[PDB]
């Protein structure tokens, strides 16, 4: 995920939706760490002009494997995922998941996902009151070659679950 | 307002090597659901689209 | 450190020297996760003139509490420390330390870091058979401001022990 | 050639806040020791300046 302005909670705004409406904003930092030793980070900033968003997003990663299913192009889904979120204060959301991909192989592709979210404004009481929030991530990937993508997803906010 | 359109640009570098792609997309803020179409500005990637996808929406 | 071309390797240049010698170069990235919850990712890149080094360093933490040891100036010193590097592949060293800092509450502020140094050409046979190779680092920091700063700092290649 | 001297330029953020900060330094390159100083380009640094040195050089 990546546009969370998208993202409701279950009784009202989520906290990126408040700060796009309030036009005060949040900053995104990520940091993901792969089974074979190779790491990721990331910075997502935004900018607005009114329902509209401006992604620019600066994505590095370093020391994968030159024979290994990143490199090799043999990763072929993304694993449906429990996002968890805490607040560790007013400004801030502590995301992490372990993070799976399928592979030609049948072997799992693993990761370790860590991501903060810096608000300029303090998120709201009733979303500070309601720890952790998690979010259930479902997506989906085409392209015919590695030049143009199609991609899509789907995500639901739950504090809870009964049966 | 609530978002109901987004552009893109995500670059920066795999294994030392730098990629670049925009792009363009919708979603829908009251359902949580997104897409996204992206292109590269350069040549194809040189590695698993599929590494990007969490830094999409 | 983060400028590794002074660095020399016990029995002749250090990787990377070689890449200032030839302008080939390389590149820097890192991760690095502090004990409570906050990380620093970075990337430095360098250009050469002559004798002369230009460096460009993106340095961006996260999460770090208001309350903690690196908001209210309680870090005293950085531990002397002993890097691993390892090479993966003939273009890639992974360099990692247990990161621990002295702080005014008598604790140690600890971190783990990875680094790697991503090469534009494979580094020498000789570098690559002698693996790990370990380096003894040491600074110091003078700072009556935070605005101005002085930093000195003693490096040593070691890959052997004798007793 | 093998290096004498180095300038820096460091930036970037904490916890969401900019800095920058430029400066020089000297070293030597058959010993393993260098020196530099830097300043900051704003005002002072609104976080440690420990949590910069592992990124000094």
């Amino acid at each position: 995920y990546a546009f969370n302005q998208y993202l409701p909670f279950p009784d009202g705004m989520s906290p990126f939706q408040a700060a796009m409406q309030d036009e005060s904003g949040y900053q995104v930092h990520r940091t993901l760490q792969y089974e074979d030793g190779a790491f990721v980070t990331a910075n997502l900033r935004y900018t607005y002009e009114g329902s509209h968003i401006k992604g620019e997003f600066q994505v590095i990663g370093t020391g994968f494997p030159p024979d290994g299913p990143v490199m090799t192009n043999k990763l072929t889904a993304l694993d449906w995922s429990v996002v968890k979120f805490v607040y560790p204060n007013d400004k801030t959301i502590l995301s992490t998941f372990d993070k799976t991909y399928t592979t030609t192989d049948g072997k799992r592709y693993q990761c370790t996902f860590r991501e903060n979210n810096t608000f300029a404004k303090p998120m709201a009481a009733d979303i500070l009151q309601k720890q952790p929030m998690f979010i259930f991530h479902k997506t989906e990937l085409q392209h015919s070659n590695n030049a143009e993508l199609t991609f899509k997803e789907k995500q639901t906010a739950f504090s809870d679950m009964k049966s | 307002p609530l978002p109901k359109t987004h552009e893109l640009h995500i670059f920066g570098s795999f294994n030392g090597v730098k990629f670049d792609m925009v792009g363009e997309g919708t979603g829908n803020p009251n359902e949580g659901s997104e897409e996204l179409k992206l292109k590269s500005t350069n040549g194809p990637l040189k590695f698993s689209p599929y590494i990007l996808v969490p830094h999409l929406g």
